[PDB]
RNA sequence: GUUUGACCUCAAAUCAGGUAGGAGUACCCGCUGAACUUAAGCAUAUCAAUAAGCGGAGGAAAAGAAACCAACCGGGAUUGCCUUAGUAACGGCGAGUGAAGCGGCAAAAGCUCAAAUUUGAAAUCUGGUACCUUCGGUGCCCGAGUUGUAAUUUGGAGAGGG
RNA sequence: GUUCUUUGUAAAGUGCCUUCGAAGAGUCGAGUUGUUUGGGAAUGCAGCUCUAAGUGGGUGGUAAAUUCCAUCUAAAGCUAA
């Protein structure tokens, strides 16, 4: 297959092809608004590994944001943004594109939850359940959940479980009716 | 790397708009922008003009009412200030 | 001397006062009961491998792990996806490095498939009157 | 409760106008307003160690 | 007076045609414009009367097909031998780049005109480097012709019937003659 | 490996019967692979070179590999991963200057 | 009369009208189908057939 | 051939069908985020990674089947409780802050995609439409789709050949 | 408990030998700044800059480095109590 010929070719961004390529796609962007519709991905497979299945209801948008102390990504806040433009789609990934020094460039692979083939082939069917709606908002794609500083182990304790829950969890007096 | 004359320029206007330089921070910057973003008529209150609230007939932009208490306290706070002299 | 509070902050509206207690174990205890309702004959608990522990503070112990080997359960001579049914903890991410835990934990299955009985998805299902853990019928031992 | 005798909207009059330094309320028109609040002698006020 | 030079266009129309301005007036490595030194026409037509006998089938004579093997299936023999063999192109692109490295492709073409020209950029190389017969082709609707889709920007074949096989084998000698001698130069010709 | 029954030393603790287990499989996840070397191999040629390579290989040739190895840990991260990028270029110089 | 009737025309038929389709609540019209929550791939279809959780219990 | 036409990209429609807002907000995921106060005048620091503010959802949410913990005869996803402990570590080592593993225990459930060619047969799917036993199915038809929908396989492995 | 449908060139599992075995990039990581932490000389996150490999990589933090040894497999995802 071509996976691995594209995947590896991509990982050589500076290449001259590619950064010829990548001059081109951001003045073609630039000229065009800033959030948009792309019909078909950039990084197909890039987009596949991230969840994309090229079927009726999987959607891009192709967004721009700026540079330049925020906790956050810009990929979540542009996560936001969509999520604000088309709020029955529902964010599952996003992946960059290209930058510039001003701006950076994303994409997102998006799902409208009530076309019934997501309904179906229940490898999807699970965010047809109201609970993951505006996971961007809240942080639950891979880069909200690095903000929030979700990995394992002690060296990320202070936020594991959600901060604030442990927070409240050690910063709580615990009483019982038979004190210890 | 990027031709000038060969490209049209309203190509090079959006191009060398953004096309811009590399530089982060620095530490005498950061603590400088740091820098650079610091930055009457007493009443004794007897009478009718007691309980008021608001202003009584005597008006100036400045009032203070008084009842004995006041004498009470000021009184001892000048004993303190004596004694802690 | 050196007394330490740690009461500078707004505690008083983070407080969680364990009232809840009996009220909370009767409900469990109907949790327990219904689940059993659920599971009829099934012991409302696994069976469990026996581990030798870490931290030689502790090393001499040996505790209640969470799940037999791969290679263990191939020598009883069955696999994960029927163990599971059976009622048996398998954890795939463990290692057998010791053959004296390796014989204890076959000869536990090995006694774990010789006190069963299996309903088969046939039919007639006899009757079979259960018990409620299979840790308190297979206990734990140190050796 | 928590908040008995805090739902309330006073700080008092002041000192020296021939009256307490009970904080007492602000508004009108009702017949509570002068009244004391947020005290524990005061009517409709917070009582002493708030049992808990 | 006719003003078409003077007219304010629509936006998306600027955008693609002052792309295409922009794509002439950029210089390019040789990986992509070894596109571009791509097919002449005659040898396109030949290659067309030819694919289009191995067309795919399609969804009625399938199932027409597959009543048929329905009917002999059952009493009289299957073995996939109630129909014979079928021979026609292979189109898809993961299937097709599979096939190489087996390696199995008679002849290979490939479209110059995709947007994501990265899903295609090795081909050329890899067709060089392996020894096999391709060539850039010219619109890739004109190959969703041929095996029955909007577009597929790759066809290869694989498997011919006998009486084509020499056909083909001055089909590849003339891809050959064209690419093996003055399309050789893709990467070649730096200016001076 | 083997204990020597006592609480310190170089094998401190209980001596007992090892059973030398199955490796993982998720251990040869960092191999190569015929394909994943062609297809590397591939886009290496075809794409070729970034800029920090280009002076990588002249400033490997005119003043060599320590200064190689200093520049490229600088311009990448960290020590061993310089060695094997400078490793890779000496590769490349053999293959053009060979062949 | 007449809601009824027009029930027996658009009877046995998808898109029947706003008000007559069932009220419930906004989340139950959404909240999807016991079918497609039913729904399930192949794969955990063979896995369930083959090996599902057996009913045993433990005397002997 | 100055005509006709595939397709790409982009637009519209009181098109067919759907859908998001708003409220509530004790609990919950996030963002932004101070002061009084406390401490040596106080600046670092503390009150606080708090209250207020903004966005987001459910009946539970979140996290979760190790890129873990350890350094031992090794454990074994997450969660919560007790215990470590008011320790290790930090800090005008001052105010003061401040954890985790091991252990006992309640509950205990495991897993899926990309990444293999169906290539002797896109084997898949929405939608329109008729019929029917309608939380739907059969058939006919427009159509998405190879810039890849189904099946197989997911590292404990697993695939192909015998 | 009932009745019909039914496992057939269908699906799945299990042994021996053989060739394999793909495994996520502006991402990990490093610098520097800010911010936060109990985190020590970077515990975490973000921004800017740089930018990788595949017998690899991350991690196990000494006033300094090099190699060991151990253990896990990231950058993608689901799940009640």
């Amino acid at each position: 297959g071509a996976y691995k010929y594209l995947e590896e070719l991509q990982r050589k961004k500076q290449s001259d092809v590619l950064r010829f390529l990548q001059r081109v796609r951001v003045w073609e962007y630039r000229q065009k608004n800033v959030i948009h519709r792309a019909a078909r991905p950039t990084r197909p497979d890039k987009a596949r590994r991230l969840g994309y299945k090229a079927k009726q209801g999987f959607v891009i948008y192709r967004v721009r944001v700026r540079r330049g102390k925020y906790q956050r990504s810009l990929r979540a806040t542009a996560e936001e943004r969509v999520g604000r433009r088309a709020a029955n789609l529902r964010v599952l990934n996003s992946y960059w594109v290209n930058q510039d020094s001003t701006y950076k460039y994303f994409e997102v692979i998006l799902v409208d939850p009530q076309h019934k083939a997501i309904r179906r082939d229940a490898r999807y069917n699970w965010i047809c359940d109201p609970v993951h709606k505006h996971r961007e908002a809240r942080g639950l794609t891979a880069t909200g959940k690095k903000s929030r500083g979700i990995n394992k182990g002690h060296k990320f304790n202070n936020t594991k479980a959600g901060r604030r829950k442990t927070w409240k969890r050690q910063n709580t007096l615990s009483l019982w009716r038979y004190r210890k | 790397f990027r031709d000038t004359e060969n490209l049209p320029d309203w190509f090079l206007e959006d191009e060398k708009e953004h096309s811009k330089i590399n530089k982060p921070i620095t530490k005498e910057a950061a603590m400088a922008i740091k820098e650079k973003i610091k930055a009457v008529t007493l009443v004794v209150a007897s009478g009718r003009n007691k309980g008021l609230a608001g202003r009584p007939k005597g008006v100036k932009g400045k009032y203070k009412m008084v009842d004995g208490v006041m004498k009470n306290e000021q009184r001892a706070l000048r004993r303190i200030a004596k004694k802690h002299h | 001397p050196i007394l330490k509070n740690h009461f500078r902050k707004h505690w008083q509206e983070r407080v969680k006062v364990h009232f809840d207690q009996a009220g909370k174990k009767v409900s469990r205890r109907n949790a327990r009961a219904t689940r059993a309702a659920k599971i009829a004959p099934r012991p409302l608990d696994l069976l469990r491998p026996v581990v030798r522990a870490p931290t030689v503070k502790y090393n001499r112990k040996v505790r209640a792990g969470r799940g037999f080997t791969l290679a263990e359960v191939k020598a009883a001579g069955l696999t994960a996806a029927y163990a599971r049914t059976i009622g048996i903890a398998v954890d795939h991410r463990r290692q057998n490095r010791n053959q004296e835990i390796f014989d204890a934990n076959v000869q536990r299955l090995k006694e774990y498939q010789s006190k069963i009985i299996v309903f088969p998805r046939n039919g007639k299902a006899p009757e079979a009157e259960q018990v409620l853990s299979a840790a308190a019928t297979f206990p734990i031992a140190q050796p | 409760s928590e908040k008995a005798g805090h739902q309330t909207s006073a700080e008092s009059w002041g000192t020296g106008r021939a009256v307490a330094r009970i904080p007492r309320v602000g508004g009108g028109g009702t017949g509570r307003s002068g009244q004391g609040a947020f005290g524990n002698m005061c009517r409709g006020g917070r009582m002493f160690a708030p049992t808990k | 007076r006719n003003l078409s030079r003077y007219v304010k266009w629509p936006e998306y129309v600027r955008v693609q045609r002052q792309k295409k301005i922009l794509s002439i007036r950029l210089k390019v490595p040789p990986t992509i414009a070894q596109f571009q030194y791509t097919l002449d026409r005659n040898t396109a037509a030949e290659t067309f009367k030819l694919f289009n006998k191995y067309r795919p089938e399609t969804a009625a004579e399938k199932k027409e097909r597959l009543t048929k093997e329905a009917a002999a299936v059952a009493e009289g023999k299957s073995k996939q031998d109630a129909s014979p063999k079928p021979y026609a192109v292979k189109y898809g692109l993961n299937h097709v780049v599979a096939l190489i490295e087996n390696k199995k492709a008679k002849l290979v073409l490939i479209a110059n005109d995709v947007d994501p020209i990265e899903l295609v950029v090795f081909l050329p190389a890899l067709c060089k480097k392996m020894g096999v017969p391709y060539a850039i082709v010219k619109g890739k609707a004109r190959l969703g012709t041929l095996v029955n889709q909007k577009t597929s920007a790759v066809a290869a074949l694989t498997e011919v019937r006998a009486e084509d096989e020499a056909a083909l084998a001055k089909l590849v000698s003339t891809i050959d003659a064209n690419f093996a001698d003055k399309y050789d130069e893709v990467k070649k010709h730096w200016g001076g | 490996t083997v204990k020597t029954g006592i609480a310190i030393g170089l094998n401190k603790g209980k001596k007992v019967t090892s059973m030398t287990p199955a490796p993982k499989i998720s251990y040869k996840k960092g191999a190569a692979s015929n394909r994943t070397k062609f297809v590397r191999s591939l886009v290496r040629e075809i794409a070729g070179l970034s800029p920090y390579e280009r002076r990588l290989i002249d400033l490997i040739r005119n003043s060599g590999e320590k200064r190689a190895r200093k520049v490229a840990k600088k311009r990448l991260g960290s020590f061993t991963r310089a060695k094997a990028k400078v490793e890779e270029m000496n590769n490349i110089i053999a293959a053009s200057r060979r062949h | 009369q007449q809601r009824e009737a027009v029930r027996q025309l658009y009877k046995g038929k998808k898109y029947q009208p706003k008000d007559l389709r069932a009220k419930k609540t906004r989340a139950l019209r959404r909240a999807l189908t016991k079918f497609e929550a039913s729904q399930v791939t192949e794969k955990q279809r063979k896995k369930q057939i083959a090996f599902p959780q057996r009913k045993y219990a433990i005397k002997a």
